[PDB]
């Protein structure tokens, strides 16, 4: 699995927009653990259950874990914005709506294969982007 | 679905707890805010929980017999009433009603609840003095940590072995040989194949007349004593369940506060300088009894400070 | 040292929600947090923050910045599993004679939940059934399947073990110093305010503990009262009668304090009402206001009398004087939120239900400030000051009519819900002084001293006064 430079750029922009990377280029420590736990949950429970785990904000004991899903959605939208016009494995009728819950989006569109591939690529890209910047 | 977990007819407990738990059944909603506390979601999760907590393990199970064959003689211990929780940090929380909030450690292939060998090794090494890494963030707490653990481990070693008196340097060498299999400086000791301490996985072996899994409630009453508490539901290993701890331990030879292999001690004994006072050895049985006493003192798993994971000798 | 082993003696049965397990015993998940809070409070001499600083020093904390948790391990084990099970109800029901050897009953006990375990239904453990004898007396039947699936059981164990492990020796010494006081101060289990789950420390590291219970109670509590209990030279060998008498007395005294005693031909005015009547500008019962409101609409309440308008001989009335009405308030909220008031009106089979809820979702529950400690067959009433947060809080009342009808000959059940009468509401009435608000001024010590000093030819609640 090779990640392009444009994917890492999208990850950096999404991290900036979702207010994970501060202005002074620093990110909270627990976010890398959040990314790794998301990957493990995807492997262990499935894509939809993992997204439901990481979209639930009722924990209020850890940090704000719902930002990682926003970063994933932003990366996926930016990737879909530049899909080539072949329309075989594109499925980009539009981007994911901002106020939609990503789990509901996955339920509605049964293209779990493509969504799984994009989510895995986006998670790896976000891991690399966080590795670029400094922890606490 | 039935009792008596067998390879012939039994669902994979890990699969049922992680993947089939959140299956997309028609007319069940645990994605929306309203569906999470809906009663249909609660009934769905309750039925899944009932399936999970309904399996039994016969003492003569072919699975545990194969484990005994492959990994040697087991160390059989039972669980005290609070239970045993392991892998509680694995993500199994959706915010729905009637769901198991905490994760649970299942074997992938067999599905039987188990304690991974890394958990056993870390739990045993924690009571040993040289477990905390001298890395700078632990500079303040390293001295007292080392002192108290050194005292406790000295008491245990003296009690379990025939060594009358052991030094701090010998304790360091013994711990590094047992766990890291090297000198405290990282230098490799010329050990043989069978002179390695292997901490296998611990498997459930016998739930005598009941199921091996049960559900427990932890109810954190809030800081505000006027608001209602929030119950937490999780999966525990039931009381009076036999846990088999499998180890592959060796004999540790100590000479002049140094750890040497069998051949090095064989040559050292023949030399006309061999001090019997400067020679200490711990057999495999003595090491196993040391590990057994550590487990019976501190227990294993999660929520151990509040009584969970406490083991008793069968 | 490292390990601290103590042997505990159980004085009153514990209501345990995990009674199904054979080895079920006192869970360390309650004791350890309570023990931590007690040890920190005693380390700081009544200030938990100073004690937390003291425990931050010496590195006695797991969580130097965050929690109250101390670095030790708690294990509570049963040595021998001969369980002595109890059935607890707040109503007097006829006792059957078909029971296992370890089934015993406590009736007219403060524990009022699980009251559907007796009566007439297929799920009740004790099934009351019609008898060929006089109908005024009813027999009983015991079902093992229902008893096996009850929500909670009263359990009494023999001497069992509490193990405390710590690699900090000084913390272990401090815990040894403070453990007997902790077990003398706190009750465990469900309804621990009313005396259930009373334990004391017998041995600590194979050494007997000699602690003056009264001295510890005085030291750690504001007011202490002891009840003149008696044994008639015969019940010494029968624990069931002792338990029954103790818990019945506890219920009677608490009923006298809070809501009065009217069952069998005796009437003792609630002492809370009298105290609030006699003090600074008078607050009267909220119950009187709800009774007046339900009077003003219709169906008459059962009872050939009137609401009490104050303290005096037969001071019986239904109305108010010509000037402005009385200053009503939620008098009985300070001793515990009740969430429902039941009123039986003149005809049977229909009942008025008053649902009580906080005006805004800020108050949901309140433990009874009073604590009942039963040690060696002696009753001790102890208590600190109340939580001031409940004072001057708004409360909302929702009246609902429930007319239990005749059985439909198919389900014999209740669907009698779809009724609700719209009475008058007095929000902000008399500048937020009405039956929607709490008295905003109350001291538990003053009211407790006022009680057990009220008397007529003898003082009602027969407790003498060792208060600190």
């Amino acid at each position: 699995m090779k990640i392009s430079k444009k994917q890492i750029e999208y990850a950096i922009e999404a991290l900036r927009a979702n207010n994970i990377i501060t202005n002074d280029n620093q990110y909270p420590k627990v976010f890398k653990g959040y990314i790794s736990s998301f990957g493990a949950a995807v492997i262990q429970s499935g894509l939809i259950p993992a997204i439901i785990f990481f979209e639930n904000e009722d924990n209020d004991a850890n940090a704000d874990r719902h930002k990682i899903i926003g970063v994933l959605k932003d990366i996926i939208n930016a990737m879909r914005q530049q899909y080539t016009v072949t329309d075989a494995t594109i499925l980009v009728s539009s981007q994911i709506p901002a106020n939609y819950s990503m789990a509901q989006y996955i339920i509605e569109h049964g293209n779990t294969d493509q969504l799984l591939k994009e989510i895995t690529e986006a998670a790896v890209a976000m891991k690399l982007a966080l590795r670029m910047y400094k922890s606490e | 679905m039935p009792k008596n977990y067998t390879l012939q007819n039994a669902s994979n407990l890990g699969w049922l707890f992680y993947k089939d738990y959140y299956r997309q059944e028609p007319n069940v909603d645990f994605i929306s805010t309203q569906g999470k506390e809906s009663d249909t979601t609660a009934d769905f999760f309750r039925k899944t929980n009932q399936r999970i907590t309904a399996y039994q393990l016969n003492s003569e199970s072919p699975l545990v017999a194969a484990f005994n064959n492959h990994f040697g003689t087991p160390l059989q211990l039972k669980t005290i009433y609070p239970g045993l929780i392991t892998g509680s940090g694995l993500p199994h929380q959706t915010g729905s009603k009637g769901e198991f909030k905490l994760g649970f450690q299942f074997d992938y292939t067999t599905g039987l609840p188990y304690i991974p060998g890394s958990s056993i090794k870390g739990t045993l090494r924690s009571m040993f003095p040289f477990s905390l890494k001298d890395k700078g963030s632990t500079k303040r707490i390293l001295p007292e940590y080392r002192k108290e653990r050194m005292e406790y481990i000295r008491d245990l070693i003296i009690e379990v072995t025939n060594i009358n008196e052991i030094s701090d340097t010998e304790i360091q060498a013994l711990e590094y040989a047992i766990f890291t299999n090297s000198t405290p400086s990282g230098k490799t000791i010329e050990f043989s194949l069978e002179e390695k301490d292997v901490f296998y996985d611990a498997f459930v072996a016998d739930s005598k007349d009941g199921v091996m899994l049960s559900d427990d409630y932890i109810t954190p009453h809030g800081e505000n004593p006027l608001k209602d508490p929030k119950p937490i539901l999780f999966l525990k290993i039931r009381p009076d369940v036999t846990i088999n701890f499998y180890f592959k331990l060796c004999t540790t030879h100590l000479y002049k506060e140094k750890v040497c292999s069998s051949k090095q001690i064989e040559e050292i004994k023949k030399q006309n300088d061999f001090s019997s006072s400067d020679y200490k050895m711990i057999t495999a049985h003595q090491k196993r009894n040391l590990f057994e006493k550590i487990l019976l003192c501190i227990g294993i798993g999660a929520k151990t400070n509040i009584g969970y994971g406490q083991l008793k000798k069968l | 040292m490292n390990q601290l082993t103590a042997i505990l003696k159980q004085h009153t049965p514990m209501i345990h929600f995990q009674h199904n397990e054979s080895g079920a015993t006192l869970r360390a998940s309650e004791v350890k947090p309570l023990l931590d809070k007690f040890i920190l409070t005693k380390l700081g001499n009544g200030d938990i923050r100073e004690g937390r600083l003291y425990a931050k020093k010496n590195n006695w904390l797991i969580d130097n910045e965050k929690n109250y948790a101390l670095n030790y391990k708690l294990s509570i084990s049963l040595q021998k599993k001969s369980r002595l099970e109890y059935l607890i109800t707040s109503s007097t029901f006829p006792l059957p004679t078909e029971r296992p050897s370890n089934f015993f009953t406590i009736q007219n006990s403060p524990y009022f939940a699980q009251e559907k375990c007796v009566g007439i239904n297929t799920n009740s453990t004790i099934i009351l059934k019609k008898s060929n004898s006089d109908p005024r007396k009813k027999e009983a039947e015991f079902k093992e399947k229902n008893w096996s699936q009850i929500d909670k059981k009263g359990l009494e164990w023999q001497d069992f073990t509490i193990k405390i492990f710590s690699l900090k020796g000084d913390l272990i010494n401090k815990i040894q110093t403070y453990l007997p006081a902790f077990f003398i101060c706190h009750n465990f289990g469900t309804r621990n305010n009313k005396g259930f789950g009373s334990f004391t420390v017998e041995y600590i590291n194979n050494q007997k503990n000699i602690c003056n219970v009264e001295d510890t109670l005085k030291e750690n509590f504001a007011f202490v009262y002891k009840k003149k209990i008696a044994l008639s030279r015969q019940s010494t060998l029968d624990f069931i009668y002792i338990y029954n008498q103790i818990f019945s007395t506890i219920k009677k005294d608490y009923q006298i304090l809070k809501s009065g005693y009217n069952f069998r031909n005796e009437y003792i005015k609630s002492l809370l009402f009298c105290y609030f009547v006699s003090k600074y500008p008078n607050y009267r019962w909220e119950k009187r206001k709800m009774k007046q409101l339900i009077k003003a609409r219709g169906y008459e309440l059962k009872g050939d009398h009137s609401p009490i308008s104050g303290i005096r001989e037969n001071d019986n009335s239904w109305n108010d004087p010509n000037p402005n009405g009385y200053n009503y308030a939620y008098i009985r909220a300070i001793l515990g939120l009740a969430e429902q008031y039941e009123f039986q009106l003149e005809t049977p089979y229909q009942k008025a239900i008053v649902k009580i809820k906080s005006a805004n979702n800020c108050i949901s529950r309140y433990k009874s400030p009073l604590l009942f400690k039963i040690i060696n067959n002696s009753i001790y009433l102890v208590g600190n000051e109340i939580n001031t947060e409940i004072l001057n809080k708004p409360f909302q009342y929702s009246y609902i009519e429930q007319t239990k009808n005749k059985n439909m000959r198919t389900g014999k059940s209740e669907i009698t819900e779809r009724t609700m009468h719209i009475n008058e509401i007095e929000m902000n009435y008399k500048n937020r002084i009405n039956y929607h608000y709490t008295p905003t001024s109350f001291s538990l010590i003053d009211f407790m001293q006022y009680a057990m000093s009220y008397k007529k030819n003898g003082k009602n609640i027969l407790n003498y006064i060792p208060l600190k």
